[PDB]
C-alpha cells in the first residue's frame, strides 16, 4: 500500500484547509485511514474513517472537522473548518489495521500546511563559492526571503541546513563537498525548488 | 484523558550497545489482553515508522534490532545493538480508547568520537550586491559534540545583530553535525570594512577556528 | 477486535 496528501501550502486564517489522501497498492474498503498531524515543534491524532465509513475524532476537533471517502477513487479527505496559526502542521495520512495490527503501519511522506494571512513569496538563490585549492571543495547555496515553507535543494556529501524565519520570511542553506577535480572543470548546480510559489531556481556555482 | 509520559527526554548511545526508553501511560492501555500502545521512529523530512506494535510485537520489514516490552501503564523500547541509523527521535502511542494520543518523543543521540569542524567562508555573491545586500556565510562541516558557537567579526570587532545559525540532525551516517552562520548586512554596511571572520569555538581547541577574508582582496 | 468511537470490541 502507498499514500499520498495533497491539498493547499498555505491557507488564510478562518478558511477551512481541505486535503486529500490517495491511496495505491490496496482498496480502502478494509482496514481504518487515519489523519495525523506533526506542528512545528508534537504528533496529534487527527481522526479515520473506518473500513464500512464509520468515522472517529479527536474530541477537541469535533467541533471543526470532517473525515470523508470516495471508495470509487481509492481516496479519503479531511475538512478542517476555521484554522487559525495553531493548525501550522504537517498533515499526514495513515494505515491501520484491526486488532492484530492495530499500529499505524503505513504512511504518507506528509505536506506541510501554513495557516497565515502573508502572501506566498518565492526564494532568491544565491551561489556560495569560496572567495579570491585543496582535494575537496565545498561549495553552497543561501536560499533566502521566501514564504511559507518549504524548500528542497538538489546539487546535480549535502548537508541541509533547517530554515529560520525572520521578519516573516526564510532562510535556509546547503552545501555540497566535491573533489576539486570536479569543480570548477564540470558543472555544479543547486535546485531549489519552492512548491508553495510553483517555482524552482536552478543556480550554476561560478568560480 | 491518557497522557503518555516518555523517558528519558534525550540520550546518548554508543554504537554496539543495548538502548531502552521508557513509556509510562497515566492510565492503563490494555483491553482484551493486549497493551494498544506502539512505537515509533521518525527522522527529519519523513513520516514514523513503525517498530512495534502491541506493547512487543515487530512490525514486518524492519530489522529486529527493536523489541518492546511492558503492559498496563509501563513499557519500554529496546534498540539493540544501536547504530549510526538509529539518530531520530522516538514515539510511543495508545489507541486503547479515547483520545487517541502520542508522547512527546525521545530524541536518541548516536555517540562518536570527537571531531573538528571543517570551516568555510563566503562572501556575499555579484548576485545579492546587485539587489543592495550581503550575506557572509561560514559552514562548519562534520563535527562532534553538537555544542559549538560561532562568532562573527567585522574588522575584528563582534558582530551579534544580524546572523542566523542553523544546525542540522545528527548524520545517519557518520553521526556528525554541521551548521551554517550567515551574517546579513547592508551593501553599504559592508563596503564600509574590509576583514570578515567567523570563530568557531568548540571542544576540540583551545583556541577557535578562524576563517576569513579580506574584501577585494 | 474492530474499532467503534476510538475502543475495541469484539
Amino acid at each position: 500500500v502507498q499514500l499520498q496528501e495533497s491539498g493547499p501550502s498555505l491557507v488564510k486564517p478562518s478558511q477551512t484547509l481541505s486535503l486529500t489522501c490517495s491511496v495505491t497498492g490496496d482498496s480502502i474498503t478494509s482496514g481504518y485511514w487515519n489523519w495525523i498531524r506533526k506542528f512545528p515543534g508534537k504528533l496529534e491524532y487527527v481522526g479515520y474513517i473506518s473500513y464500512s465509513g464509520d468515522t472517529y475524532y479527536n474530541p477537541s476537533l469535533k467541533s471543526r472537522i470532517s473525515i470523508t471517502r470516495d471508495t470509487s477513487k481509492n481516496q479519503y479527505y479531511l475538512q478542517l473548518n476555521s484554522v487559525t496559526s495553531e493548525d501550522t502542521a504537517t498533515y499526514y495520512c495513515a494505515r491501520m489495521g484491526y486488532g492484530s495490527q492495530p499500529g499505524f503501519g503505513s504512511w504518507g511522506q506528509g505536506t506541510l500546511v501554513t495557516v497565515s494571512a502573508a502572501k506566498t513569496t518565492p526564494p532568491s538563490v544565491y551561489p556560495l563559492a569560496p572567495g579570491s585549492t585543496g582535494s575537496s571543495v565545498t561549495l553552497g547555496c543561501l536560499v533566502k526571503g521566501y514564504f511559507p515553507e518549504s524548500v528542497t535543494v538538489t546539487w546535480n556529501s549535502v548537508h541541509t541546513f533547517p530554515a529560520l524565519l525572520q521578519s516573516g520570511l526564510y532562510t535556509m542553506s546547503s552545501s555540497v563537498t566535491v573533489p576539486s577535480s570536479t569543480w570548477p572543470s564540470q558543472t555544479v548546480t543547486c535546485s531549489v525548488a519552492h512548491p508553495a510559489s510553483s517555482t524552482t531556481v536552478d543556480k550554476k556555482l561560478e568560480p | 484523558n491518557i497522557v503518555l509520559t516518555q523517558s528519558p527526554v534525550s540520550l546518548a548511545v554508543s554504537l554496539g550497545q543495548r538502548a531502552t526508553i521508557s513509556c509510562r501511560a497515566s492510565e492503563s492501555v490494555d483491553s482484551y489482553g493486549k497493551s494498544f500502545l506502539h512505537w515509533y521512529q521518525q527522522k527529519p523530512g519523513q513520516p514514523p515508522k513503525l517498530l512495534i506494535y502491541l506493547a512487543s510485537n515487530l512490525e514486518s520489514g524492519v530489522p529486529a534490532r527493536f523489541s518492546g516490552s511492558g503492559s498496563r501503564t509501563d513499557f519500554t523500547l529496546t534498540i539493540d545493538p544501536v547504530e549510526a541509523d538509529d539518530a531520530a527521535t522516538y514515539y510511543c502511542q495508545h489507541n486503547n480508547e479515547d483520545p487517541w494520543t502520542f508522547g512527546g518523543g525521545t530524541k536518541l543521540e548516536i555517540k562518536r568520537a570527537d571531531a573538528a569542524p571543517t570551516v568555510s567562508i563566503f562572501p556575499p555573491s555579484s548576485e545579492q550586491l546587485t539587489s543592495g545586500g550581503a550575506s557572509v556565510v561560514c559552514f562548519l562541516n562534520n563535527f562532534y559534540p553538537k555544542d559549538i558557537n560561532v562568532k562573527w567579526k567585522i574588522d575584528g570587532s563582534e558582530r551579534n545583530n544580524g546572523v542566523l545559525n542553523s544546525w542540522t540532525d545528527q548524520d545517519s551516517k557518520d553521526s556528525t553535525y554541521s551548521m551554517s552562520s550567515t551574517l546579513t548586512l547592508t551593501k553599504d554596511e559592508y563596503e564600509r570594512h574590509n576583514s570578515y571572520t567567523c570563530e568557531a569555538t568548540h571542544k576540540t581547541s583551545t583556541s577557535p577556528i578562524v576563517k576569513s577574508f579580506n574584501r577585494n582582496d | 477486535l474492530i474499532n467503534t468511537n476510538g475502543s475495541w470490541h469484539v
